[PDB]
């Protein structure tokens, strides 16, 4: 709560939570959505941004050493 | 320089500029007009030691 | 193996570790004249 | 270069 | 005085320290006669020092070119002790690579 | 824990006075002199030699009176210890050379007034031929 | 894992993105890659070419962390992986590649020749492959060329090909638009149906401009008398750039209306 | 130049507060080039109220 | 300008013949890209000289794994 | 001696354990760990109570692998310097008597030991016993000792004892 | 630079309290019921194993009424933690030989009033037969 | 870098050297151990100017060997890490050029020289050149070096150095 951040998500947080993401689905983590045949772990971690699922939560540090977890399904992300 | 026989040719009457207090109080590297039939003017190695090194002229 | 003398070009038979010389001239520098196994050349 |  | 370099074809057995190599190459002097095709990693030449058993000190080639050397010489350096040079041939085809430049520009 | 660009190092060093490389040569030959003449006594060691080829080959003074002279020309200055040997010892071409080599010169000396300096150098240093 | 520099060359083909990598450097080359068992398989087949082959892989790493030389196969059991290992394929087509602190990413394409081939839109380059997966993710999303953003032997022709004199024939319309990878498929209609087809440059350029842009521009030869003139919208040599709708209704392009600046049909576009 | 002005600038950043600081977090700018917006999508225009 | 209108005048004027002479030739800088050089140099008041040593990172936020959301999922083996 | 301490361990999990309830599994884990292990600080974890919250995890950047900081409730086995404690003796030789304080071995030197015992090797067990037979030390016999000093060797921690002191021995 | 004697040690074992070798004996026999029915495991470590039977062997106390009773006595005085653990466990016949082995105890406990405690554990502390 | 310190050794002298003037035995001694030698903390003790002056003798209890704590004069070859000094190469090889600074060995990295730079086994001998050919490094060349960073290893002092700064290389 009281979170001062933009609600969107910057395009670095998008790239390291899909980075970080396709890293854990290509070690056998399990995946939220649907699988319809697709091989490549990038593609799987990005439908599961566009749905919502992933379990990553972003920690942003303030400057003055405060943090806000904010959720990636909370973020507006751009599609 | 065994390159080629322009290069050996080139080499042989190749010139350097002073080097010191002489050649750096100087300005070697620009081109000057009693080079006219003595110093090759369009000859001169492209870098920063651009017109230190030059070639005498053929006759 | 068999080398070949750069002044006189005749033939002189040099052993290991023995001195570069031509008997017929002392010249000091020796060839060799090829090997026997041919390789395949292709026009290209 | 490329066979260095 | 007690370790010397010589020319001989660096045998497996006689030799302790090697890098792995075709040393088919080398005639019974150490030195590939002129007219044998030579390509990627191979030893031209034979040189070992018997350290106080030799280990293996031989020149391969700069670069992986294929080529076939031309001529082979043997001589006596200054100090006496044997000497000798070989020329490695190789033909280069232009291709997409190369750097072609007029007379001027 | 320690950096040159930043004048930091261990404390000891701070009451020794630097040398140059030229100068040392010249301590190194009175070391040699007496070593090799004055008393009976094994070869001097290996890394004797090796330093003194170095001093001997980037030597910029000829005599004392040249090493002299550059000496009490920058101790006049506000020059730091650490920088009067290093500065000798590179001969920076120009001031703008000398600062990017020695970046604490930059903090206390402006363009010109080293420039002034560099170029002292210059007079002193002998050359070859 | 730093490649061996080589010369640059052109390559109008290839995408900007797209970089052109010969197969020897791309053998030297390894990327570490984690099985799975949507791939395992794929790896599986990798592995089995060996190093002589080059799509093959030039070591892999167990779970304890052992790396396995590929080059002898002392055994058929150690060739075979299980599930989490980790294997240094040589680098294939669609990976990612980083090269000249800001460096933009490139898809790597191999090609047959030596020499590298990037679509300028020469001087030697050694590119840098990201081993690890989440940095080559992180590339690939955001230091990509598009991005980070045309040569002078198209705007020329360029202009050329915009002017009204220009005319294309049925058959030389087809070649045209086949390299058209942004097409519906629909030939457009000719600007003069009789007594012969003839489809003007600017038609084919239309399809070409993506999605719907406005955009209002001027040609280098454009007079300043000339819009303050009667015939300001029926420009009398073509000098007035007008985009409707993502059409080029009118005008003649260059480097001023699609070259790089503050307004240009790429700026717009982009 | 170009050396000597990045080095200078390689710990400046945007942080999450809109705010630019360096490593120090000394704050350069209250926000970033005065207004707060990439300098990428900004796009030139002439508002016409003051002409 | 610094020892008569001070460091606040300078940055103006620094970014006046900064622009002057990238002007001069027809190109054209972002405003925000020159401010944020005169800003960096006067930020501790005084000029500052720009980093004559010229040697020459994504860690503001942190990603953390949350159980809540990983309740839901099924392997794909 | 036993303790009740609350202990910090950062547990590395792989992301194959990503599935449902993925906490029971880094909670059974943190059983496999610092259970069973001797950390030269803190001595012996001879058991774990009770665990007392699991942190945020963290994903490591490059590695990939997330970690857990956990506190929990164990009870630790540290030997003190200049601690007298009882000891079992597991064993005996001519170099000295060897004890056996619990999960750890304490070995007693023979110039530690009093100089009125002496060696047997006849007596079958061997046992150190003095001249007047009054007092033999026998194996797996209840005896007190003072730990002079204590070392920590490849994660383990090897206790010094000695005797000299006064009402050390089989009371 | 720590010494059991002088009551010197890390800080971090303040917080700690001390426990019984029957206590422990009885929160080993907790974990070992888990362990060896509730879940499916892996045997237990012998390092558990080992402990387990020096607290048996050692266990002066046969079931938790006695400890508690004996861990309440001591609370009441002033007894240090280390001294709580340590005199029941050691289980002193009289007061002399406790403030030898327990250098601690002479410093704050009378050669009476701790005879009377060291007693009262012996009522407690439970013989084979 | 050259200094002038006065540092402190603590000098072993056997009784056999008890003789008349044994204090000269106690001089030309300390011109064999701290001269010639090279300490982790002051760097290489190139050479010895003059000796300050000699403690008195202390003996050792039990092991007979007095001590003979010595102030000298003598001038030491410490590099400071980032320090920017010429250097002199005196082996090229494909991972990088070797340098020496004085006493020293400094290994220059491949990585730490301009990607312009390019070494070449073919040339006759090994000289890192650039595609331009304006600037080699031969053998026995004067370069400037900044050593980022120093590593004391078996008694001896091993420095790393680059050339990515500016003006750095021939002149
Ligand atoms: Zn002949």
């Amino acid at each position: 709560q009281k979170r001062i951040t933009t609600p969107y998500m910057t395009k670095y947080e998008r790239a390291r939570v899909l980075g970080t993401r396709a890293l854990q689905i290509a070690m056998c983590a399990p995946v939220m959505v649907e699988l319809e045949g697709e091989t490549d772990p990038l593609l799987i971690a990005m439908k599961e941004l566009k749905a919502r699922k992933i379990p990553i939560i972003i920690r942003r540090y303030l400057p003055d050493g405060s943090y806000e977890d904010w959720g990636v399904d909370e973020l507006i992300i751009s599609d | 320089n065994r390159l080629t026989f322009a290069s050996t040719l080139s080499h042989l009457r190749r010139l350097n500029s002073p080097i010191g207090r002489d050649g750096k109080l100087a300005k070697p590297r620009q081109l000057h007009n009693t080079l006219w039939g003595m110093v090759c003017p369009a000859e001169t190695p492209e870098g920063h030691a651009v017109g230190l090194v030059k070639n005498l002229a053929l006759m | 193996m068999i080398y070949i003398c750069g002044e006189c070009h005749t033939e002189n038979e040099i052993k290991s570790r023995d001195p570069i010389r031509c008997r017929e001239c002392g010249y000091r520098i020796m060839y060799k004249k090829r090997t026997k196994r041919l390789v395949v050349f292709d026009a290209r | 270069k490329i066979h260095s | 005085f007690d370790q010397e370099e010589v020319f001989e074809k660096p045998t497996r057995e006689t030799c302790q320290g090697m890098r792995h190599a075709i040393y088919d190459k080398l005639d019974d002097d150490g030195l590939i006669a002129p007219g044998v095709r030579v390509s990627g990693d191979d030893v031209i030449i034979g040189k070992t020092v018997t350290l106080p058993t030799k280990r293996d000190c031989s020149t391969f080639l700069r670069t992986s070119e294929t080529g076939i050397v031309d001529q082979v010489m043997v001589t006596l350096n200054q100090e006496g002790y044997k000497f000798c040079k070989i020329r490695v041939r190789s033909v280069r085809i232009p291709q997409i690579g190369d750097k072609f430049a007029s007379r001027h520009g | 824990e320690e950096d040159a660009s930043q004048l930091i190092f261990p404390k000891e060093f701070e009451t020794a006075e630097t040398l140059l490389n030229s100068e040392v040569h010249m301590l190194l030959e009175h070391r040699k002199q007496q070593n090799e003449s004055a008393e009976d006594e094994q070869e001097l060691s290996e890394v004797f030699m090796k330093t003194l080829n170095y001093t001997a080959r980037f030597s910029r003074f000829k005599n004392r009176e040249t090493i002299a002279s550059v000496r009490s020309l920058l101790l006049q200055k506000k020059l730091h210890k650490f920088e009067l040997a290093c500065l000798a010892n590179l001969c920076p071409e120009t001031a703008e050379e000398s600062k990017a080599l020695i970046p604490s010169l930059e903090g206390r000396f402006e363009d010109e007034e080293l420039q002034q300096i560099l170029d002292d150098i210059q007079t002193k240093r002998s050359f070859q031929y | 894992d730093f490649s061996a520099r080589t010369v640059i060359t052109p390559d109008p083909n290839l995408s900007i993105d797209q970089v052109g990598v010969p197969r020897s450097i791309a053998a030297n080359m390894t990327f570490a890659e984690i099985v799975t068992p949507f791939n395992i398989d794929r790896l599986q087949e990798l592995v089995r070419r060996g190093n002589s082959q080059y799509p093959g892989a030039k070591y892999i790493i167990r779970d304890n962390g052992d790396r396995i030389d590929l080059r002898f196969h002392p055994k058929p059991s150690d060739l075979h992986l299980q599930t989490g290992y980790k294997v240094e394929r040589h680098m294939c087509d669609g990976d990612i590649v980083i090269f000249n602190m800001s460096m933009m990413g490139h898809r790597v394409r191999i090609l047959p020749w030596s020499t590298f081939r990037l679509n300028l839109s020469g001087d030697e380059m050694n590119l840098h492959l990201p081993q690890s997966l989440e940095t080559r993710a992180e590339i690939q999303e955001l230091a990509m060329v598009p991005r980070m953003i045309i040569v002078q032997d198209t705007l020329t022709a360029v202009r050329k090909f915009t002017k009204r004199d220009v005319f294309l024939e049925r058959g030389e319309v087809m070649n045209l638009l086949m390299f058209l990878s942004t097409w519906d498929g629909k030939v457009p209609q000719p600007a003069i149906l009789k007594p012969r087809p003839l489809w003007t440059g600017k038609q084919i350029f239309s399809l070409i401009i993506p999605g719907h842009i406005n955009c209002i521009r001027t040609h280098s030869t454009h007079p300043d008398d000339e819009d303050s003139g009667p015939y300001k919208h029926i420009s009398p040599g073509d000098t007035k750039v007008v985009v409707e709708n993502g059409e080029l209704i009118m005008g003649i392009l260059c480097k001023k209306s699609l070259g790089t600046s503050a307004g240009s049909l790429v700026h717009i576009s982009y | 130049i170009q050396r000597r002005l990045i080095k200078s600038m390689e710990s400046v950043m945007v942080k999450y507060d809109a705010t630019v600081r360096n490593s120090i977090n000394q704050v350069v700018q209250l926000r970033y080039g005065e207004d707060g917006l990439a300098g990428e999508s900004v796009e030139f225009q002439n508002l016409a109220t003051l002409k | 300008i610094f020892t008569v209108l001070g460091i606040e005048a300078v940055r103006k004027a620094l970014e006046r013949e900064l622009y002057h002479v990238i002007s001069f030739d027809g190109s054209y800088v972002n405003y925000r890209h020159l401010a944020l050089l005169c800003d960096t140099m006067t930020c501790r008041g005084h000029l500052m000289a720009i980093t004559r040593h010229g040697v020459n990172g994504t860690g503001c936020f942190d990603l953390l794994l949350d159980a809540e959301k990983c309740k839901y999922g099924m392997e794909i083996p | 001696m036993f303790y009740h301490i609350s202990l910090e361990h950062e547990i590395l999990l792989h992301p194959r354990y990503f599935g449902p309830n993925l906490l029971n599994t880094v909670k059974q884990k943190l059983f496999t760990e610092v259970e069973g292990t001797c950390t030269g600080k803190y001595g012996f974890v001879i058991a774990v109570t009770t665990i007392d919250n699991i942190g945020a995890g963290v994903i490591q950047p490059g590695r990939g692998f997330v970690l857990y900081p956990v506190k929990y409730k164990a009870i630790v086995f540290r030997p003190f310097k200049g601690e007298v404690v009882d000891a079992v003796v597991t064993q005996v030789n001519k170099v000295g008597l060897f004890t056996e304080i619990g999960p750890m071995s304490c070995f007693i030197s023979r110039h530690s030991i009093p100089s009125e015992m002496e060696f047997d090797p006849n007596s079958n067990p061997p046992c150190y016993k003095t001249m007047d037979e009054d007092i033999v030390i026998q194996q797996d016999d209840e005896i007190r000792l003072k730990i002079v000093g204590t070392r920590v060797d490849k994660n383990d921690i090897f206790a010094i004892g000695s005797l000299m002191d006064d009402y050390l021995g089989l009371v």
